[PDB]
């Protein structure tokens, strides 16, 4: 199979080149994220439950 | 000449590794460190739903919150009424075994798969078989419904397609896998989605392209499902090592592993909540347990099945999380 | 002395049986058709716990009935309904586990969640007609001096019985339900004997004591639990003044033991020991 | 207020189909075929068809339901942990085309499933006269593919006709399986056959070895076994 040895080699090398941040970023825009949506979450924190 | 290309292979399989470790600043347990605990949390039932001849494999949420589906080996349909706990269809099955269903997003369609390689899509508001999907050369494992008019589906072939149902041919179809592909989620957007298949390898994909994108190894063993976080750049899986994993498409790289000591179970099934705070994870210890994405730290169990949970989900509205077990009993908590 | 005996027996005969019932109410898994005849009898025996082990055991120690004749004629016939209930249902469980194991292919049509609970009705119809209906009717009464004597008077009320129901009553509640017994159990051994003699024949190049411990646990525990009382009951009748009073009540109490040893040899699964050590 | 009531007609019209399908549901029984390749399961099938693709048989008014296997690792095996009897297929004269080692393989492998640990297994040792054919006057000898067999003694049923090296090769290869099958519980066991694939009597052995493990496990069920 040296074609599927040919079709590894190229995908490799497409994923190789990409744009890349450091994971303190992500780190704070998912803290950030969960900090600002975290009084909207009925399993987390009693209006209603349709099911009472 | 395959030799040699394989050894250029692995110098790039070793580029990547570098760059990756490159970007490395920080863990996410330094980063919240100070963060309040969200303390001990407690979930009781509220409905118990019967009627199920034997265990079941599958369900899927409605989107409206209040209707859901299931599947079982009895080849049987049902679709269920949370508030009333009250039953509304019962659709027989040509093949007794299933795998998966799926709701639609306009609540018209409900589809289904299993050991035969046809996927069936029935009309709920006309009850008959309103398409048949053949061409896959394995079993299925999940299938998603990306709209009203065109379903993505991945089998045990080591592939997945995107099928059309007004005329019933594939229009693209993803290769790269060496194991089964086993479970998928889609994006908020229908643009990219995710797979992860039984050779320890996440990937994702384009739908418009139909090309790979990134590679996550981090696992060694079996993956059995796979969430996707609700802000649209992170994603969770579970293996057969009772360990789960959030991975990141931005760094490409893992930010936190789940697991204990006292656990040597798979687990089956993976969700977040509305906030993704919580990470709640099914088990072969007959029960359920509750992470925290920031923290790595237990806090809740959900007991009360007598036997293995295959399925888990929770509403859009995050007002209640319902669980499957072998047991041929659902449940909805609260 | 033998307050503290009495008071043991009686806290035994209401654990177990309290115990049984609230486990199989407290866990799906547990409940089974075959699980109702258990859970039946464990009502028998501990209504019969509770209502005529304590008065007889106060009667035999103060020596003097307090209570009216009405009363104690119903405790009588009490008394004679939770002996004669708490035998069929063994009867039953016999043949229920004849029809599992010598017709497997059709053991699901033949017993139905519905059709159990119509045997139960049936069987505590049957118990209940020969307990109340020729008891609060003066049927069974005697015509010696002595027994209408002691009918007369409103402290002493004790057991004085004609031939004629002191026959009819023990072959319906002991003689009847011993060759059901017998045939169902010889069967079932057959059974297992040939079931075992064609394992040894395939595997024996390769390569029956617990079906005797079984049954012979089985059959001795009520056999020499319920046999004494119920040879008794027919001799003394048959002849009098052979029998003395002392030896009747001695050998029917005797007969009331048998009641703590049911959960013990009916309950003794894996899945109840799990249920147990949950509650 | 009439939606509450079309609701509850509608949930009592669902329930009572249920439950008319509950005892049809409990009353067939279900068997899975599998055997390895060239092993000649088509023609056990087909043969047997006059009474994944499924059939339903009947056997003295029972139902009987069968469904085939149509790769080298199975994670589809998980749902069959509740099935009645697994039905094991093998080629026994293919001795040196090795093949019967690979079939012992997966046999060991299905044994020791955790999915399986209860359910019993039924073998057919298919393809009985070749096996003859080549044992008389046949140059290929079962010593040199498995060096086992020259310490080999014959155990003391056999059918008139048969030359003792027949009894003998027969006997061998039966025991080959049943080590494995006995060594590793007392839970499931194994009942070995030899059928010719033209043999119309194949159906009955399906139907008494079902009885049996039935028995055997209501019997095991009430602690007398
Ligand atoms: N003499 C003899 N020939 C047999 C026997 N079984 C099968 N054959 C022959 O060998 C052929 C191969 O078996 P088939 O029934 O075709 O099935 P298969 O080729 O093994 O294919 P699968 O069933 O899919 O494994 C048959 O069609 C017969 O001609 C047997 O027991 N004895
Ligand atoms: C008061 N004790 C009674 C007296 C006679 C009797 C008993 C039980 C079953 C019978 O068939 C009887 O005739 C005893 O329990």
């Amino acid at each position: 199979s040296i074609a599927q040895a040919r079709k590894l080699v190229e995908q490799l090398k497409m994923e190789a080149n990409i744009d890349r941040i450091k994971v303190s970023k992500a780190a704070a825009d998912l803290m950030a994220y969960c900090e600002a949506h975290a009084k909207e979450d009925p399993l987390l924190t009693a209006s209603e439950n349709p099911f009472r | 000449e395959l030799d040699q290309l394989r050894q250029e292979a692995e110098q790039l399989k070793n580029q990547i590794r570098d760059a990756r470790k490159a970007c490395a600043d920080a863990t996410l347990s330094q980063i919240t460190n100070n963060i309040d605990p969200v303390g001990r949390i407690q979930m009781r039932t509220r409905r118990t739903l019967r009627g199920h001849l034997a265990k079941i494999y599958a369900m899927h949420w409605g989107t409206d919150s209040r209707l859901l589906v299931s599947a079982s080996q009895d080849g049987k349909l049902i679709i269920w009424d949370s508030y009333t706990t009250n039953k509304v269809h019962a659709i027989p099955l040509r093949s007794s075994w299933v795998m998966t269903c799926a709701y639609a997003p306009s609540g018209n369609y409900v589809a289904c798969g299993g050991l035969d390689n046809i996927c069936s899509i029935y009309n709920l508001k006309t009850v008959r078989v309103s398409r048949e999907l053949a061409g896959h050369t394995g079993y299925l494992s999940c299938c998603r419904f990306l709209d009203d008019n065109q379903i993505v589906t991945s089998s045990g072939d080591t592939t997945c397609a995107l099928w059309d149902i007004e005329t019933g041919q594939q229009t693209t179809t993803f290769t790269g896998h060496t194991g089964d592909v086993m479970s998928l989620s889609l994006a908020p957007d229908t643009r990219l989605f995710v797979s992860g298949a039984c050779d320890a390898s996440a990937k994702l994909w384009d739908v418009r392209e139909g090309m790979c994108r990134q590679t996550f190894t981090g696992h060694e063993s079996d993956i059995n499902a796979i969430c996707f976080f609700p802000n649209g750049n992170a994603f969770a899986t579970g293996s057969d090592d009772a360990t789960c994993r959030l991975f990141d498409l931005r760094a490409d790289q893992e930010l936190m592993t789940y697991s204990h000591d006292n656990i040597i179970c798979g687990i089956t099934s993976v969700s977040f909540s509305k906030s993704g705070r919580l990470l709640l994870a099914g088990y072969d210890d007959f029960n359920c347990n509750v992470w925290d994405a920031l923290k790595a730290d237990r806090a809740g169990v959900l007991a009360g099945h007598d036997n293995r949970v295959s399925c888990l989900g929770v509403t859009d509205d995050g007002m209640a999380v319902a669980t499957g077990s072998w047991d041929s009993f659902l449940k909805i908590w609260n | 002395g033998m307050g503290i005996v009495m008071s043991l027996i009686v806290l035994a005969i209401v654990f177990g049986n309290v115990l049984v019932i609230t486990a199989i109410a407290k866990f799906e898994r547990l409940q089974t058709v075959t699980n109702y005849f258990i859970t039946s009898l464990a009502c028998a025996d501990l209504v019969m716990g509770l209502a005529v082990v304590p008065f007889g055991a106060a009667h035999i120690l103060t020596k003097t009935w307090t209570f009216g004749n009405f009363w104690c004629e119903f405790w009588t016939s009490i008394d004679v309904l939770c002996v004669t209930a708490s035998i069929e249902t063994l009867c039953v469980i016999a043949v229920d586990r004849y029809f599992a194991i010598t017709s497997p292919f059709k053991y699901q049509s033949l017993l139905t969640k519905n059709k159990a609970r119509v045997i139960i009705l049936m069987v505590w119809i049957v118990s209940g007609l020969t307990s109340f209906l020729p008891i609060q009717m003066h049927w069974y009464r005697a015509t010696h001096q002595e027994a209408i004597n002691c009918y007369a008077e409103e402290t002493c009320c004790d057991f004085f019985t004609n031939q004629a129901y002191a026959i009819a009553s023990s072959i319906v509640s002991f003689y009847v339900p011993l060759v059901i017994m017998v045939f169902v159990y010889s069967r079932v051994f057959q059974e297992a004997k040939r079931q075992l003699q064609k394992i040894d024949k395939s595997e024996g190049r390769f390569h029956e004591h617990k079906a005797l411990k079984t049954l012979g646990i089985i059959m001795g525990t009520f056999t020499l639990c319920w046999l004494p009382f119920f040879i008794v009951n027919i001799v003394h009748v048959i002849q009098d003044n052979l029998i003395r009073k002392e030896v009747y009540i001695l050998l029917n109490w005797i007969g009331y033991v048998n009641s703590g040893f049911n959960p013990l040899i009916y309950c003794r699964s894996p899945d109840f020991r799990i249920a147990f050590q949950e509650l | 207020r009439n939606e509450e009531k079309a609701q509850r007609e509608a949930n009592k019209k669902i329930e009572k189909q249920l439950q008319k399908d509950k005892q049809v549901y409990r009353a067939t029984h279900r068997l899975l075929l599998l055997g390895a390749g060239e092993s000649g399961k088509s023609t056990i099938v087909k043969q047997m068809r006059i009474l994944i693709f499924e059939t339903k048989f009947q056997v003295d008014k029972v139902n009987f339901h069968m469904f085939d296997v149509g790769d080298e690792r199975r994670k589809w095996i998980q749902c069959f942990n509740d099935v009645t009897a697994i039905i094991f297929v093998v080629a026994s004269s293919s001795y040196n085309m090795n093949r019967l080692q690979e079939a012992l393989n997966l046999f060991k492998s299905i044994w020791n499933n955790r999915w399986l640990r209860t359910i019993s297994v039924i073998l057919f040792l298919n393809k009985q006269d070749l096996l003859a054919e080549k044992v008389l006057a046949g140059k290929s000898k079962i010593e040199d593919y498995f060096p086992e067999f020259a310490r080999y003694t014959t155990p003391e049923t056999p059918e008139p006709g048969e030359d003792p090296r027949v009894t003998r090769a027969k006997y061998f290869i039966r025991d080959e399986f049943l080590r494995i099958s006995t060594a590793s519980d007392g839970r499931h066991y194994c009942y070995p056959h030899f059928t010719c694939a033209v043999d119309t009597e194949n159906i009955r052995r399906v139907f008494n070895d079902c009885r049996d493990i039935i028995q055997r496990m209501h019997l095991r069920q009430y602690e007398l076994l």
